[PDB]
């Protein structure tokens, strides 16, 4: 008896954002649940490992209600109806019925007995502009698909007042710190899985917004008013990341960001397609690369580098590289190395908000 | 290709 | 001993197009052959079909030679090159240095003896938008991979004076004619091959220029200076598609190709997904479109047209009239139906030059 | 679906 009239673009934003989870084995996973109570109508969309939800208010006289019908035609249907039309929706003999204009759909539903949180340790508000920094300035160091399944996604830690992401995949480690002034009494931690993760990223468009954030012990969730996002999290302990931190670092180089992301993408050319070796000769104010592949073909450029100590011939994946100078946003780049077999430490010129850690190859 | 730990 | 100077941007220009073509099989095809003849370089790059030469006129002192590199590799190492930077080309035991500013690469090669056009029978010159209006109006309905290997391509046709184009799969047929004044004294007929065909209108992006055509026995040429495009001709005849051009059509119909191809959008979506057929009923202004799939979905909408005359109950593939109304350029439409049974024909509301054959689905 | 020829 669920029946209810909407805008084309009041039931899109949320239906989008909604059919952006649905991905199936279960034919209810591929479904949008709609309920309707009151003056509300609610979206939600699942993968079981992530819930998605829509809040619209609606104006004229709605009929209580829920069912579940398929995510990507309801959306499609939506978003090829004429700009600003009314939509009237009912259910009516298990079937979705959808009028707009000239335009009549009926669609095949599933009960919404059938669709598939968690008391929160901490709680906090945050500005979704921070949060997002978070996520996209170390989201690439990240693990997909390891054995080390506490590696497949990020580490989200409250500790004295500071929120701070971590992410590694046991070659690399990427870390994002921002004193968001959150009271904690003690070091909190969450693993967000790396699916959930980036999609939380993507869904924090709000440049100007906020969003509230609940930390559970099997969960995450984040609220923006428009929706709420849960993510399961990933059960196991993250490993002690400040144990592989370099300190002792004495080779200060100081770089062009763009100079030597230009220089790494030109010699990665002629790397190992698999391996992506190649090799670096830094000594006073020079930065030598060179790159070659099983067929000998061979790449070499020299960059000039703030750079005053004793010589170091040093292998990286250039990739790994790259991925940190793409993250870096800052003109300059520090580089803190010490010998051969040891981990390179990369910040951004004016700050140590960001770490970046990235161990070697042999040569 | 050395590892972290 | 082959050696050249050439700015980044002048060899980028005809890398690209040279490596556009190349995709492989022989070890050489993966290659672009290098040509230094006086001041002249000229790059070719061939998947064996179809054959593409770029030329550059050498400012300094160029010494002649002729050799083959890996095409995306020097593409790939010109593009990541400072803007404008001097490029110095030489070929030293059977490898190529590449020399720009502080950068220096090392490519292998392949001898250029080892790198792979019969007479014309009719050559003209025409606008390159002209030719690129007949490809584009038609490409779509080539048919792809269909046993009938003559379908698989783009007929070219010179009659009278007129250049035509003619493309069929077998269920539907694109066909566009333009008065190009060609000297023919016979009607000439060519199938170029689909890949060609496509890579052809592609490379006609001079708005203000011409290209220079040859048709052979067994090849088309294409020149506009800058290039040379050379493709095998697809050897068989092409189906008498003059007798299956529907003439009798007497219902006439007139619509909004805006409004026809939103309505035919918005019912495809709840129609086969690999069917796609809809249901078409027509009366005296009416269009009503029916859609509906497996699972019992259905979505309906009526259109209002320029139509006067008896009913008509026909079934289309959905796909096929959006194909057409995709390339119609005027804000009308003209649908020319006769019976259940028999091809609508479809033109533009001002012209005949574009003809649109679609068989009907047995509903 | 039906043919043209």
């Amino acid at each position: 008896h669920m029946h209810f009239t909407i805008q084309r673009e009041a039931l899109l934003k949320p239906l989008q954002l909604v059919a952006g989870v649905v991905e199936q084995t279960l034919p209810v996973l591929s479904n949008v649940l709609l309920v309707v109570e009151g003056q509300q109508l609610s979206l939600t969309g699942t993968d079981l490992e992530v819930e998605l939800v829509g809040r619209v208010v609606l104006e004229d006289a709605a009929e209580p209600g829920e069912i579940t019908v398929p995510a990507r035609k309801l959306m499609d249907i939506c978003k090829s109806l004429p700009n600003d039309v009314l939509i009237d929706i009912r259910v009516e003999e298990q079937k979705l019925l959808v009028k707009a204009g000239r335009s009549r759909f009926t669609l095949s539903t599933l009960p919404a007995n059938d669709f598939p949180e968690g008391p929160g340790s901490l709680n906090f508000s945050i500005a979704q502009s921070k949060l997002r920094r978070l996520i996209d300035r170390t989201s690439f160091a990240m693990a997909q698909q390891d054995v080390r399944y506490y590696l497949n996604g990020m580490l989200l830690e409250v500790n004295g007042g500071t929120l701070r992401s971590v992410a590694t995949d046991g070659h690399r480690l990427a870390m994002c710190s921002l004193d968001a002034q959150i009271p904690s009494q003690d070091r909190h931690q969450v693993i967000v899985p790396r699916k959930g993760i980036l999609e939380l990223a993507r869904l924090l468009t709000e440049q100007d917004g906020e969003v509230g954030i609940v930390l559970g012990q099997h969960h995450i969730r984040a609220t923006t008013g428009e929706f709420t996002f849960t993510s399961k999290l990933v059960d196991g302990k993250f490993p002690d990341y400040e144990r592989v931190l370099p300190r002792g670092g004495d080779k200060l180089v100081v770089g062009d960001r763009q100079q030597l992301r230009e220089a790494f993408s030109r010699t990665a050319i002629l790397s190992n397609e698999k391996y992506r070796g190649i090799r670096l000769q830094l000594s006073n104010g020079l930065l030598k690369i060179q790159a070659n592949n099983p067929e000998q073909e061979e790449a070499e450029e020299e960059v000039q580098v703030e750079y005053n100590g004793g010589n170091l011939e040093i292998g990286f994946n250039v990739s790994y590289l790259l991925d940190v100078l793409g993250v870096i946003g800052t003109e300059q780049v520090r580089f803190i190395l010490s010998d051969s077999n040891s981990s390179a430490l990369v910040h951004e010129a004016d700050n140590d908000d960001s770490a970046y850690v990235v161990m070697p190859m042999r040569l | 290709q050395a590892d972290l730990f």
